[PDB]
DNA sequence: GCTAAGCGCACCTAATTTCCTGACGGCAATCCT
RNA sequence: GUGAACCGGAUUGCCGUCAGGAAAUUAGGUGCGCUUAGCAG
């Protein structure tokens, strides 16, 4: 069972994603240039989310040393820590490696702190490296590292530490033509001097345009990774849906505040995962009635409703939702009155998703 | 009457595998060898494997050979791995494979009349998935789309047949690559030095072996002979 | 008889096959560089998937040491320019250091591209490794069908979902294997009164109206999006709108 | 149930070329020795 | 079924977070749509 999640978000003049050059992140879809949030982007502001604050368990970090010092008032073991990690299959403060926090500190403490041999406490540190995997962070992204065979020593075994991961998230491409934009700036000098210039002189470059994002979550595979613990699988996917929804990458914010809510929200239950970004293969014109969200979320209503009449299987009935903020977009708007289960409310919907999963309420994860 | 029967390989990709790759890396030659229009041929039969161990090779060995080069494609190669088998262990054979992109030949064989007319009966209804030297490489013209017919030598053969242009302004090839058999003649008569070599000629594969064959070169050019 | 399946699907910027380096399976094709799909990619995608698991099972198939298993796959060229793009990637550290930024630093190396996949299966071989298995053989055909329509390569997926389905699908039972990617010797360039998907569809009605008129195919679009000729003539055998009736006819039609 | 025609202008003069930033992080594979 | 039959480059990743094109300006000058008519035995 897949939570398919496909969300129609227009956005403010911004820049949320940019590479080296500073340009907004573009892509060829449909032969047409559209603009482009990176995927991970999007994981990592959920990751970090004010939503998922109950749930960030995994670090990923290079400076594990600093990290196990911290935990330490007077405890001054640092070095060793930098050795045994380097003897570990580390080598510089190394590569990244990913895995939860409580665990790491409290079995560092008491693993590399106690007086005691070096090759067995790296493999102890090993075995508790692969072994932290009780982050539901991890359980979505998931995570590989395989450290250099060289640089560790041969009295180190390592156990499977791939985790496979239960999220797959699409890149946010625009639903229209993109049209890279230039702010040309200036940095003023607050002393009058005799030439009557600027400090510096550049071209900041931004983007507008209406994003159609796609996340698919596995439930088993999110059950999986966190082991018998279903309701904290509940609990993930509910603040997933609530950090998607409401919050946004963290790009320019300050210079450009684009805190602008989804207009709309899909989330489908199949057994196997359906991309809509062909919805759009032809861009969205603006035309003088109706708007561009209006016209991205007439598309998609159009493509699902072929798709539901084209891939279409009565052994196993594909059920959905659809929300919009008190029903403002309604996704049939002319004739398809197929959604009975139109929701205008975001916990609503996240309660409705938590039914179908199971027995699960929202109030029910406040019990540990 | 028709003594040539010919054929028509053309797709995005094509690859004929030459007689100096037998490594993990394996590269292609530049024109269709003897040995995959052979088995191109054995699979339009439906013959299987051991059946030309039944005294049959010499009944498609003498079949005179002529390969005909339209347009020189680019070398393109592709990166494929092989999983095998997956007690168990992390063993992914590596592999090179060369491809010929946009490139389009003409294979013609010389022969009795019947053997040609019941070739191309065969290959109008064709018992297996035939294709372009690897199952991966399908046919993007008929390969009997030219009909066999009765032509003296093999240059009045290639010269006769127009070339169709693609569209009104494209650079044509100016020099156009072609294969011939070398014909022996009379008794004697030894190649010479400047005659390349090419391993193409099954007749066994336990162990496997291909007879050597000589490959000689021409030319034709148009406009020079039609007004 | 000759089973030609032949697809149009327009994937969303992804990166389906690498090569070594990361940048994504490339081709050449009519003068202009084109991306593309290995077969074997496709047929792996094909192999290992749920809905087929849920004689002797995993031999008649596909052969392990012949078998020679009689279905074929040719390789994904898109039908237009291939347009690979750079995507410029950090990952951080999320603890306050002494310096910024902390992941490799790469470039991943992406493209989309609309790839026209052919999908070439014999009925006869099939019967021959399956003992005259009629029912069977039919039923592996449509699991087949079903299959390739319905699953996609998995690549770099969970950054990339690009589970887009075909857009039009076109069986065909001729006696020669003939494949369509002559339909796209002339990159499709997309203009402003059409769409990319549509336009590579209008040229392989072109290509399948040409030539012959100087067999009959099976067309499926879901819910007829897009249709292969607007006209009443005799052109297209049927116009199925789902799946599952096309692989019905198929099957009949076969059996 | 349906009247037409003549006539429609020229342009001088179009400002100011280095006011423009720095830094940190960029494999892990060695897929018959 | 002829360098061909068995054949995935598989996974982890926010550039993030500095910024007034500003101090100059009258399109100012020229001009008759104008000659013809019963909605009535």
């Amino acid at each position: 069972m897949l939570i398919e999640i496909h969300m129609i978000q227009n956005h403010s003049p911004a820049n949320l994603n940019r590479d080296d050059l500073g340009a907004p992140k573009t892509c060829y879809f449909g032969g047409v240039l559209r603009s482009r949030i990176s995927s991970q982007c999007i994981k990592r502001s959920i990751r970090t989310s004010n939503d998922f604050k109950a749930l960030l368990g995994g670090v990923r970090t290079r400076r594990l040393a600093d990290l196990i010092q911290q935990e330490a008032g007077e405890t001054e073991c640092w070095k060793k820590a930098q050795e045994i990690l380097n003897k570990c299959g580390f080598k510089n403060t190394k590569m990244l490696v990913f895995m939860s926090k409580d665990k790491i500190k409290d079995l560092a403490r008491i693993v590399l702190d106690n007086s005691l041999g070096l090759t067995e406490a790296a493999q102890q540190v090993a075995n508790v490296i692969a072994q932290a995997t009780l982050a539901p962070d991890i359980a979505l992204c998931g995570r590989m590292l395989e450290p250099n065979d060289k640089d560790k020593d041969k009295k180190v075994k390592w156990s499977n530490t791939t985790v496979e991961a239960a999220l797959q998230v699409a890149h946010a491409i625009s639903t229209h033509i993109a049209r890279p934009e230039i702010d040309y700036f200036v940095a003023a000098d607050d002393v009058p001097g005799e030439d009557a210039g600027a400090g510096h002189i550049g071209e900041s470059m931004f983007a507008s345009a209406c994003f159609y994002k796609y996340f698919s979550i596995d439930w088993e595979q999110l059950v999986k990774n966190l082991k018998g613990d279903t309701n904290l699988a509940a609990h993930t996917v509910g603040a997933f849906l609530l950090a998607a929804a409401k919050t946004n990458p963290s790009g320019k914010q300050n210079s450009f505040a684009a805190h602008n809510y989804p207009d709309g929200i899909l989330v489908e239950f199949k057994n196997s995962p359906i991309s809509y970004a062909n919805a759009f293969v032809r861009p969205v014109s603006v035309v003088k009635e109706s708007d561009l969200v209006e016209q991205s979320i007439g598309q998609l209503s159009n493509y699902v409703n072929d798709i539901r009449l084209g891939y279409y299987d009565e052994q196993s009935p594909v059920i959905g939702f659809w929300f919009s903020p008190n029903n403002r977009y309604p996704l049939g708007y002319k004739h398809s009155k197929l959604a009975s289960r139109n929701i205008g409310n975001l916990n609503e919907l996240v309660g409705a998703v938590l039914d179908y999963i199971g027995g699960f309420k929202w109030e029910e994860v406040q019990k540990s | 009457p028709p003594n040539t029967l010919f054929l028509r390989l053309e797709g995005a990709l094509q690859s004929w595998g030459s007689n100096e790759a037998k490594f993990a890396l394996r590269r292609t030659a530049d024109a269709p060898t003897k040995s995959g229009v052979l088995g191109l041929l054995c699979a339009a039969m439906g013959i299987g494997r051991a059946e030309a161990a039944d005294s049959w090779l010499p009944k498609l060995a003498n079949l005179r050979m002529g390969v005909r080069i339209d347009r020189p494609g680019i070398r393109w190669w592709d990166f494929h791995t092989v999983g095998a088998g997956q007690k168990t262990r992390a063993e992914t054979l590596l592999s090179r494979r060369e491809y010929l992109a946009d490139a389009s030949f003409l294979v013609a064989l010389q022969g009795e009349p019947e053997l040609v007319a019941k070739l191309s009966a065969a290959l109008a209804k064709p018992v297996w998935a035939i294709y372009l030297g690897r199952k991966s490489c399908p046919p993007s013209r008929p390969v009997c789309e030219h009909p066999p017919g009765f032509y003296n030598t093999l240059e009045e053969a290639l010269s006769a047949v127009p070339l169709q242009k693609r569209w009104h302004n494209e650079p044509l090839p100016q020099i156009l690559p072609c294969v011939m058999d070398w014909i022996p003649g009379y008794d004697g008569e030894h190649a010479p030095d400047d005659a390349e070599i090419h391993y193409d000629l099954p007749v066994s594969f336990q162990p496997p072996r291909h007879l050597p064959r000589f490959v000689i070169r021409r030319e034709l050019v148009v406009g020079e002979d039609v007004q």
